[PDB]
RNA sequence: UAAUUGGAAUGAGUACAAUGUAAAUACCUUAACGAGGAACAAUUGGAGGGCAAGUCUGGUGCCAGCAGCCGCGGUAAUUCCAG
């Protein structure tokens, strides 16, 4: 688990870039900080702060064009719900 | 009663707001304007950028 | 409508309560029965810093100029300048803006000019020295006051400048109930556009006062000259006794101009330290408006600071009743149960406050 | 896993006591927070200090 | 009735899955037809 | 003035961000 | 890690906590009065009827429960329900299915805070065979898990024998809602608020005979304080939802009138309700002090306690010399400052030890760090009052949650109280310092995924936020890669465009809901919810900025060189723009560079290909556009129908009702 | 002669030294100036002591037009030779086999310093 | 390639009934209904393609790159990559 400490990239202009998808997210355990992926840049507006995001792992296969090296973590629930579950818009995120 | 006074007033500004709001808009809120369709000298009056 | 304050007694105080709270205020009768009535040049420059650092805000006033009439709107922050008028050093303008900085939407970056030191106002060792580290206390990361040149009276032309950075939401609830013990006596001694002397002279005297107390002493001596020194000669000290292990200060000061000799002004400053404190527990006699203002716009929480009784006195009890008529908030003083003195812990419920005009 | 951590160990008296027998015995054989740790460890360096 | 029943689509609930066949439904008609499909070419290439 | 004032702040936050991100990994 | 979480502060009290609200809500004609009057007869063997209003009952040894039989079609009511509610009996029927209401206060709940949702499904005696009946249970308990989390617990009720329910089923009720532990949310847990028993108006007749029963009447309002310490002293301000906005005059703590028997057992433990279960009114059946003494001047009250200005900064000092003798001597200050004798160096130096670096030496996981940190300043909080005296206790914290109170407001509106009837509730709330000021919100939004239409720029539309319902003019803006704001003129049909709009302020991160209609005539199929948002930041002013792209032709073609008609029709409209930009609609890029005299708006212009004639130049101006200032607040239950209310109509409503394109 | 081209053990360097805004550091053996620069934002007043006058003359070249172009002396010379002015914390990278003698210098100074960040080889 | 349409087939479901069973429920059996978008509305993933009177970045021009649910109008109206 973790909490959404904030936005990364919230100000950079040039969409879907890797840093536009990054937010930055406290875990819960140790107390230590560390980055987070998110797919579907949409999906940046559906964490918020302080949610509490349930991160997994991102073990990537294979590294790409533009990529990022130093993401290790990705997002797959939002208070609860799951983001392929708002992305498709099954469900919504309970406040 | 007070509440009626308030609810006239409402009303005033709600009739004038749909009045306007079917009406044909002011040419400065489309696109594709020529000095044709426009008043003359209504660009030195406006401060666009 | 708008709470009514009477009188030109603690003009700033109120202005800065009622842009916190947030709730309109008049003040009236401002100087009525005197000569010239109204505000004197410096207030209205107040006002014009306090609208210049508010978007939103309206102020009037009265014809002849005796009736404000304040309404305030959020706070917003910026990046400017301000010429402090020849009558009041920059310290008058940079104190309630210590009270307004942490809670605004961006940073303060502030430029002063003006006079930079006077016998009444503060210093600028005394707000580096003795009201940041309560700002520190309270939650507030990374604030400096960069002094870039030092003027004087009576011509001055200095210029400092107040960088703001960490914005909290809301300051924290600080309990605090023992004595701090004093570990340490640094002080700062400075002086524009004489020989350097002076600064040596008033160490004497100062270390003479001090030679019989069980703690370091040591004085950071700062003789400007030339360019950057201002317009004209002065000379002035600053005490600061320091308790490390919680973060904690005692400090003195004053200047000094034409006449004065140096020996008996630095013997002064330390006698006055002394007084201090032996006047105080936890905070000295004149950082407690902030921590006390601090206290009040906290989170709905007790927050307990002990003080000593020779604090109580008519500044304290005009404080509490200007915040008593804006807040709505008492402030419990009970006694300690030590019986070798007669200190009292003051409990205080803060409202519930926080920073509505950052952005997420 | 004889002398574990229980859970609650207040509602286990009488298991703990004969648990301290039984070490007593076989450990007759020989017999015959570090922060508390860290901290006596330090003041006693104080201590040796200021008397140097 | 004076009952506001339900609408379709926030019954079965499936917002923007994509639309494809009508032969994802039956995988024996899938197979079917890409079997007599990839044996045209075969029917070109072994000429 | 605009332009330049935006080239600057653009620069440092963007350069700043992949700081952070070179500040996290080898821990 | 299914333990952590964000930690929160729960602000409910210790001694005495407030009745738990438990709304019931469903459609029309689902049966949420037999289950009030079984649920109610169950835990005090004391049947009603004609049940109206709050409704409180005690349940158990503490646990006291206020019943709340939501209307059934007004969505007024269902939304101020729901941003108080802190139990729901969803009550759905089992033969229809779900209905859209269901559907409607269900969303309204996620958005501005879920409570407690469970839900029961009635009419499960009108199937006639087992297979029908089974895999119909089975399926809205599917759609139901998909709306709460999953594996929550629906109940199924069959007949209505006696006019009430079954006693196994309800008995499954009262035990589980009966056992369940609440949630501590956000809104709540900052903002007091009330749910009122009853309800009077306190004015002579005499006012109203001599001076024609118009004015706005005082009126006293009683209940129960939830939330958190409404403060002790007048003059406070309220909003009295979907009503206005006051401020309170008179405040006092009455006896409570349903005491759990742990509370009469501890009162009659002073002196040392068999019948009285059900409580529905609404249906029939020293220097401390010395400081705050306004009268007195500080001075004094200094010489009274013993037996001048704060705008100078350095305090009053004593004169020079006096100083000079009294501190020559520093003795007076000494302890401020850092076989057997060998305990007593020992004994200085523990000392010393611990002041000088004994700090640095002062749970498993991070989330029990902090709660512990919460707890503890919880129980500084709870010893610091319980050395007050009840007066001062109640004077600096202020009728804590679970006080009964009655309040009195003055100046309160004639229609509020001809137009009463207790089916409604009225809920007081207080507002934070922020959510009194006006201003613009800067808020996203996206369309509501069920929502059929897109909305549009500058149509109304009521949103909720905060406790106030309120009607405005939005404006809905994209961004421009984080340069401009451009006007967008829709919503986005997938996505978060933001929006502005000028309104009451809250606080940035606060999420609100809004519908169109709300009006119970004219609302069809359709669901009614559309729009969902979160408000990002606050401020007074912004600007946004419509393209407008202004149009012209040329007439004369060099190379690389074009003279132009048509775009503007003087000599100084061009000398206001030499250095503009035009592109060819086909799309060569280009510039203006001179004026033509004798022709009056002709002019010469520079490109970097030579221009086809029938090609168009386009300069792409920005007009700046701003908010309008509507704010039209709902009052809806000063009407007299109260499930319609209307302001101003959609604009293809009134092109539709006008007959025109 | 090396150059310590590390642009960020440089600032630890400096802001290890707690340079008050009154102070006058001593900053021995300069080099090009890649921390020196640091030294000029922090210090009222600077005093370098070098003996390669390109150096000396490349590191007065690099302040001009700069605002800290008046806060910075250069002594040159041998700094085994000179007389140190008043100077109030000292700061020095300059090239070992000075190493032994700098530290003893800087003891038996009338009013010696108040902290001195220096870079020595390993062992030593 | 199909995009209209021609009749034949059947059970998911509903159901007299009988069987089942301690009693039911369901299976197995069966009158009567029950298929054209057979709307009686299969899914989960990843790869590509185009989308301009749009935005943004860079440059040795008309370009490139990112991207494109954001354009000039219009939302009972647009009937659009029939979709
Ligand atoms: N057969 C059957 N009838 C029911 C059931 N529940 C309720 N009813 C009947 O339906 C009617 C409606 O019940 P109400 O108590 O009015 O419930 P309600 O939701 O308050 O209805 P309104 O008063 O219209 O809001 C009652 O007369 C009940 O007898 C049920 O489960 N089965
Ligand atoms: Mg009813």
């Amino acid at each position: 688990k973790g909490i959404v400490l904030e936005k990364l990239g919230i100000e950079s202009k040039q969409p879907n870039s890797a840093i536009r998808k990054c937010v930055r997210v406290q875990l819960i355990k140790n107390g230590k900080k560390v980055t987070a992926f998110v797919p579907n840049d949409g999906c940046l507006n559906f964490v918020d702060e302080n949610d509490e995001v349930l991160l997994a792992g991102f073990g990537r296969k294979g590294k790409a064009k533009g990529d990022i090296p130093g993401v290790r973590f990705k997002v797959v629930k939002v208070s609860g719900v799951s983001l392929l579950a708002l992305w498709k818009e099954k469900k919504e995120k309970p406040r | 009663s007070s509440f009626e006074k308030q609810q006239i007033e409402i009303r005033k500004q709600i009739e004038q707001l749909e009045n306007e709001a079917v009406a044909e808009k002011k040419w400065s809120l489309k696109g594709e304007v020529k000095a044709k369709d426009r008043p003359e000298d209504a660009l030195l009056t406006e401060e666009l950028e | 409508k708008y709470t009514t304050f009477q009188g030109s007694q603690n003009f700033r105080l109120r202005i800065v309560l009622a842009t916190l709270s947030g709730k309109p205020i008049k003040i009236e009768k401002i100087r009525s029965g005197d000569l010239n009535p109204g505000l004197k040049d410096y207030e209205v420059s107040f006002l014009r810093l306090i609208e210049s650092v508010t978007n939103g805000s309206v102020i009037e006033i009265s014809y002849t100029g005796t009736t404000v009439i304040y309404r305030p709107g959020i706070i917003v922050g910026g990046a400017s300048t301000h010429i402090c008028p020849s009558s009041k050093p920059v310290g008058y303008f940079v104190e309630p803006m210590l009270y307004l900085a942490p809670f605004s939407k961006k940073k303060f970056s502030i430029l002063f000019k003006g006079i930079t030191a006077s016998h009444n106002d503060a210093g600028i060792e005394a707000i580096k020295w003795g009201l940041m580290p309560v700002m520190e206390k309270f939650g507030v990361r990374e604030c400096a006051l960069h002094t870039l040149k030092r003027g004087s009276p009576p011509l001055g032309g200095g210029e400092v400048h107040l960088v703001v950075d960490s914005l909290i939401a809301q300051p924290i609830t600080m309990h605090e109930i023992d004595r701090p013990i004093i570990s340490s006596i640094t002080g700062v001694a400075y002086s524009t556009r004489v020989s350097p002397s002076l600064v040596n002279r008033m160490i004497d005297g100062a270390k003479k006062v001090l030679k019989n107390l069980q703690c370091e002493v040591n004085i950071t001596a700062d003789v400007w000259r030339g360019e950057n020194s201002g317009k004209s000669p002065g000379w002035g000290i600053t005490l600061v006794a320091q308790s490390k292990q919680k973060g904690w200060s005692y400090f003195a000061e004053d200047i000094g101009d034409a006449g004065s000799i140096p020996e008996e002004l630095g013997e002064k400053v330390a006698c006055q330290l002394l007084e201090e404190i032996s006047k105080s527990a936890a905070v000295g006699r004149n950082q407690l408006p902030l921590a006390i203002v601090y206290m009040v716009i906290g989170k709905e929480d007790i927050g307990r600071l002990r003080i000593n009784k020779e604090q109580i006195d008519e500044r304290f009890i005009i404080l509490l009743r200007d915040i008593k008529k804006i807040f709505n908030t008492e402030v419990f003083l009970k006694p300690v149960d030590e019986a070798d003195n007669e200190d009292m812990i003051a409990t205080i419920k803060g409202i519930g406050f926080t920073n509505t005009s950052k952005k997420i | 896993g004889t002398y574990r951590k229980r859970f609650n160990e207040k509602a286990r008296s009488g298991h703990m006591a004969k648990l301290k027998e039984l070490k007593r015995i076989r450990n007759k054989q020989f017999t015959r927070s570090k922060v508390s740790r860290l901290k006596k460890k330090r003041l006693d360096k104080f201590i040796e200090h200021q008397l140097k | 009735d004076g009952k506001r029943a339900i609408n379709y689509q926030i019954l079965k609930n499936k917002g923007l899955t994509p639309k494809r066949n009508k032969d994802n439904r039956n995988s024996r008609v899938k197979k079917r037809k890409k079997y007599q499909k990839a044996q045209k070419k075969l029917k070109s290439v072994r000429a | 003035f605009e332009a330049r004032q935006r080239i600057e702040e653009k620069n440092k936050e963007s350069s700043d961000y992949h700081a952070k991100m070179a500040h996290i990994v080898n821990t | 890690e299914r333990k952590l979480h964000v930690p929160m502060v729960d602000r409910t009290p210790e001694d005495d906590p407030p009745p738990f609200i438990v709304a019931v809500v469903g459609p029309p004609g689902t049966g949420k009065t037999t289950l009030i009057r079984s649920l109610v007869r169950r835990m005090t063997k004391s049947t009603l009827n004609d049940i109206q209003g709050p409704i409180t009952v005690v349940s158990g040894k503490h646990r006291r429960l206020t019943f709340l039989e939501c209307p059934a079609d007004d969505l007024n009511a269902m939304i101020d329900i729901a941003k108080i509610a802190d139990l729901v009996l969803l009550l759905i029927d089992g033969n229809f299915g779900f209905e859209m209401e269901t559907m409607e206060f269900l969303n309204i709940a996620q958005h501005h805070g879920m409570p407690r949702v469970l839900g029961v499904a009635t009419h499960l005696d009108l199937f006639k065979s087992q297979s029908t009946l089974r895999a119909s249970k089975k399926r809205l308990k599917h759609r139901f898990w998909t709306e709460v989390y999953q594996g929550a617990k629906l109940f199924y009720l069959s007949g209505v024998i006696n006019g009430r329910y079954p006693d196994r089923e309800i008995l499954n009720l009262s035990r589980f809602i009966s056992v369940m532990k609440f949630r501590p949310l956000k809104w709540r847990n900052e903002h007091p608020y009330m749910l009122a028993d009853r309800f009077t108006d306190l004015t002579h007749p005499e006012l109203i005979e001599t001076q024609g029963l118009q004015i706005d009447r005082k009126v006293a309002i009683y209940g129960y304080l939830h939330g958190t310490p409404l403060p002790s002293a007048p003059g406070t301000r309220v909003h009295i939802a979907g009503v206005g906005d006051f401020s309170v005059a008179q405040i006092e703590k009455l006896p409570d009138p349903c005491p759990t028997p742990f509370y009469q057992q501890k009162l009659d433990d002073f002196e040392r309700d068999k019948d009285k279960l059900i409580y529905a009114p609404m249906s029939d059946v020293n220097i401390g002090k010395l400081i705050y003494m306004d009268n007195i001047s500080p001075e004094e009250c200094i010489r009274r306690w013993r037996g001048v200005d704060l705008e100078k900064f350095v305090p009053y000092f004593d004169t020079f010399e006096k100083l000079a003798k009294k501190w020559k001597s520093v003795d007076a200050i000494k302890e401020r400052f850092l076989r057997e004798m060998n305990a007593a160096k020992k004994e200085k130096l523990r000392a010393q030890f611990e002041i000088e670096e004994g700090e640095n030496f002062k749970y498993d996981t991070w989330y029990e760090l902090q709660k512990a940190k919460i707890s503890k300043q919880l129980e500084i909080n709870n010893i610091e009052y319980q050395e007050m005296t009840p007066e001062q206790r109640q004077r600096i914290e202020g009728f804590k949650a679970g006080s009964y109170v009655r309040i009195v407001f003055e100046k309160v509106p004639m229609e509020f109280v001809k137009n009463f009837n207790p089916k409604f509730p009225i809920v007081m709330g207080g507002l934070l310092p922020t959510e009194i000021k006006f201003g613009i919100v800067k808020a996203r939004l996206r369309r509501h995924r069920w929502h059929k239409k897109i909305l549009k720029t500058n149509d109304p539309l009521v949103l909720s936020l905060g406790w106030r319902r309120f009607q405005t003019l939005p404006i809905y803006t994209t961004t421009d890669s984080r340069t401009r704001t451009r006007m967008l003129k829709y919503t986005p049909e997938h996505t978060y465009c933001n929006a502005a709009f000028y309104g009451p302020l809250c606080s940035p991160n606060t999420p609100f809901c809004g519908v169109q209609i709300v009006a119970n005539s004219d609302t069809g199929n359709g669901f009614r919810i559309a729009a969902t948002g979160i408000v990002e930041e606050i401020d007074v002013n912004i600007e946004i900025v419509k393209k407008l792209k202004l149009v012209g032709f040329p007439y004369k073609i060099f190379k690389n060189t074009a003279f132009i008609k048509d775009m503007f029709s003087s000599a100084m409209e061009v000398a206001r723009f030499e250095g503009a930009q035009i592109k060819t609609v086909s799309g060569i890029r280009g510039e203006i560079k001179r004026a033509l005299s004798k022709p009056e708006g002709h002019y010469r212009a520079a490109f970097e290909d030579k221009i086809l004639m029938s090609d168009i130049v386009i300069l792409r101006s920005w007009y700046p556009v701003r908010v309008k200032k509507f704010y039209n607040p709902v009052t809806s239950l000063l009407l007299k129908e109260k499930t319609e209310w209307k302001g101003l109509r959609l604009t293809g409503q009134i092109r539709a009702a006008m007959n025109l394109e | 002669q090396h150059i310590l081209k590390n642009p960020l053990v440089a600032q630890g360097i400096v802001d290890k030294a707690q340079i008050r805004p009154s102070d006058v550091v001593l900053e021995v053996g300069p080099g090009t100036g890649n921390l020196t620069v640091r030294i000029l934002e922090q210090a009222k007043n600077v005093v370098a002591v070098e003996m390669d006058p390109r150096m000396a003359a490349e590191l007065t070249k690099r302040v001009r037009g700069t605002p800290v172009e008046k806060k910075l002396e250069i002594m040159l010379g041998d700094f085994m030779k000179t007389e140190l002015p008043y100077f109030d914390i000292c700061i020095s990278n300059t090239p070992y086999q000075i190493s032994s003698p700098l530290v003893f210098k800087l003891i038996n100074q009338p009013r010696p310093p108040r902290v001195s960040i220096l870079m020595f080889q390993r062992e030593f």
